[PDB]
């Protein structure tokens, strides 16, 4: 069909079988880079806006505000542009020129916050703008907004089910907001009734899900796996449906993403390398020898040209 | 980091 605007075109991303990972082709990857603004977040940027429309919290002339300049910020920016909303994004002044350029290109009103305050300062400024005129501004809250996992239950999950003819046995996904693994797992286990293994992936540098589930002190840390390892348990991570948690280190995530590019011709982002590294570890366990492992690849390589990836 |  013909999509009425770019937001409706989300999803329907392909599955590709890996040749240099897994055992006898048991690892398949879902390419979320193939989306309106080239990441998995396109789905949630679309659905958070759509749901805010449906529930009346977002109306014509109201303005979106957020403190993300990562994939979610980019996603919200294309959706705002596609649907005629003004959007303000806050971010530390020390964010890259490429990212400022991208966001400005999409028509975002960028508000640069004090470098020394980091993300905390950007978040406080966003909250400040909203509080200044609550009837004018809407903050969509990707870590807690149920529209995030819901779109994965409605689209991402069913796509995996359909494209594997119900043969999927394991889903492996890095956790940022938790929305992907949560929605996918709800779709497959609850809507399609299949008892799969749901595998959350987090950085070994900030293994807060592992520490939490073990009853150990939660000690977040810095890492380079952009998009995952938020340093807390997000509301959109449904721990009830998580079967296993795999930790992967930043160097290995980067090396793996580089291998995806050079050995598979898949232009994967950093966190995609993390998810595949975790999946390859499971794929080479005899217990998973005859099992179909589907891995989410959240983003694409060109978004990382200025990073350690290249 | 939470810049997701």
């Amino acid at each position: 069909a013909i999509y009425a605007d770019n937001s409706y075109s989300i999803g329907n991303t392909p599955l590709v079988r890996l040749k240099h990972f897994g055992h006898n082709g048991n690892v398949v990857v879902k390419i979320e880079g193939r989306n309106p603004s080239y990441s998995v977040k396109c789905r949630i940027g679309a659905n958070m806006v759509w749901q805010a429309e449906k529930d009346g919290t977002l109306t014509k002339g109201k303005e979106i505000v957020d403190a993300t300049s990562g994939n979610t910020g980019i996603a919200l920016a294309y959706v705002a542009a596609a649907r005629g909303y003004k959007i303000t994004l806050t971010m530390p002044e020390t964010m890259s020129l490429e990212r400022k350029r991208l966001l400005c290109g999409l028509g975002v009103n960028l508000v640069l916050t004090e470098g020394a305050k980091g993300m905390k300062g950007a978040i406080a400024k966003a909250e400040e703008i909203v509080a200044s005129d609550p009837s004018r501004y809407v903050m969509l809250k990707q870590f807690e907004n149920p529209a995030n996992p819901q779109i994965h239950r409605e689209t991402t999950g069913p796509e995996i089910w359909k494209d594997t003819d119900g043969k999927v046995d394991v889903v492996v996904a890095g956790v940022g907001t938790g929305g992907s693994i949560t929605g996918i797992s709800r779709a497959i286990k609850l809507d399609f009734g299949k008892q799969i293994t749901s595998v959350a992936v987090e950085p070994v540098e900030s293994p807060v899900i592992s520490q939490t589930l073990a009853g150990e002190e939660v000690k977040p840390g810095p890492h380079k796996i952009q998009g995952i390892g938020a340093g807390f348990i997000p509301k959109n991570l449904d721990l009830s449906i998580i079967d296993r948690v795999e930790t992967v280190d930043s160097d290995t995530a980067l090396a793996t993403a580089r291998r995806l590019m050079a050995e598979e011709g898949i232009l994967a982002g950093i966190s995609s390398g993390a998810a595949v590294a975790a999946a390859d570890r499971l794929a080479k366990l005899p217990e998973f020898a005859d099992k179909l492992i589907v891995v989410i690849l959240p983003s694409a390589s060109e978004r990382y040209l200025s990073t350690a990836l290249f | 980091n939470e810049n997701i």
